[PDB]
């Protein structure tokens, strides 16, 4: 047969990455994907799967595959896993307990940090309740943290809910930027995302 | 990485005053915010003051407003907190903390949210007693 290559390079080798609060989702369909040239890459700091081994995935077909990409701190990548809590997992990106997929991350200090601070990567600091799995929140309403209510203005108990990381190349490895890619293997529709093993 | 060295504080009678200093060393950001927090016995740590790296955008809890003034040295990376008309309820350990400013849609925000602060000082004791 003849098929397009799944555009994973557009996801992993992108020069620009989204903020975790506004995490970008790419829906991949009608293509062939070699999931072990990904796994067998020296690129990644993190490559854990919660469904089936990458070797087993080049056997199966899926109707849709999602590539969620964003940037967080090093010591925050542990939150991108089922049953984790923290500012990122609670307020920015939440995986379900029944997560079927893989979480991939690598250090991007050489590209996402600059002297003086890279303020373009943000994460949600405040929220009334936790996010549900795979929900996205791009709201920017003033969050009232104290007794006083604010009428849309930033106060001492009333914050802008987003927070810049301030990535610098001199930061510690835990405070350095890491790019994350979450692949979710959905099976609903025609299964047109497959591996090269059939 | 930046480090914060607190200085000042100690024991004072009701009605007295104090001045806390916090020296900021290391690779500072172009735009950041310095916050003063305090933790009293039997209570959670509370924010007291917040100031920009410029010296402006000062905010205070309504419990020290009018009595405390945060400021910045104009030739040094040291941030001051002048505390006037001290009362026994002001007795606490005072902490200096640094955080990055938030840049969004072409606008800077200088906040000092407790859970967001990136660097903390060791803290200094402040006792207001008779
Ligand atoms: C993203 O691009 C890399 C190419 O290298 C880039 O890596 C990024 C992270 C960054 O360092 C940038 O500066 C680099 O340009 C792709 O990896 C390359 O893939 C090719 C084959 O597709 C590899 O060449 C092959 O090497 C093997 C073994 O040496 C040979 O058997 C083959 O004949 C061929 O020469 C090359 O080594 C890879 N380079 C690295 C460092 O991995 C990467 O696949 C791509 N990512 C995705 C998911 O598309």
């Amino acid at each position: 047969n003849i098929t397009n290559l799944c555009p994973f390079g557009e996801v992993f080798n992108a020069t620009r990455f989204a903020s975790v609060y506004a995490w970008n989702r790419k829906r991949i369909s009608n293509c062939v994907a070699d999931y072990s040239v990904l796994y067998n890459s020296a690129s990644f700091s993190t490559f854990k799967c919660y469904g089936v081994s990458p070797t087993k995935l080049n056997d199966l077909c899926f109707t849709n595959v999602y590539a969620d990409s964003f940037v967080i701190r090093g010591d925050e990548v542990r939150q991108i896993a089922p049953g984790q809590t923290g500012k990122i997992a609670d307020y920015n990106y939440k995986l379900p307990d029944d997560f079927t997929g893989c979480v991939i991350a690598w250090n991007s200090n050489n590209l996402d940090s600059k002297v003086g601070g890279n303020y373009n990567y943000l994460y949600r600091l405040f929220r009334k309740s936790n996010l549900k799995p795979f929900e996205r929140d791009i709201s920017t309403e003033i969050y009232q943290a104290g007794s006083t209510p604010c009428n849309g203005v930033e106060g001492f108990n009333c914050y802008f809910p987003l927070q810049s990381y301030g990535f610098q190349p001199t930061n510690g490895v835990g405070y350095q930027p890491y790019r994350v890619v979450v692949l979710s293997f959905e099976l609903l529709a025609p299964a047109t995302v497959c591996g090269p093993g059939s | 990485q930046v480090q914060l060295q607190e200085s000042g504080g100690g024991l004072v009678q009701p009605g007295g005053s104090l001045r806390l200093s916090c020296a900021v060393s290391g690779f500072t950001l172009d735009y950041y915010a310095i916050g003063w927090f305090r933790q009293a016995p039997g209570k959670e740590r509370e924010g007291v003051s917040c100031i920009s790296s410029s010296g402006g955008n000062t905010k205070y809890a309504d419990s020290v407003k009018g009595r405390f003034t945060a400021s910045r040295d104009n030739a040094k990376n040291t941030f001051y907190l002048q505390m006037n008309s001290l009362k026994p309820e002001d007795t606490a350990v005072y902490y200096c903390a640094a955080i990055a400013a938030t840049y969004y849609s072409g606008s800077y925000y200088f906040q000092c949210p407790h859970d967001g602060m990136d660097y903390w000082g060791k803290g200094t004791q402040v006792t207001v007693s008779s």
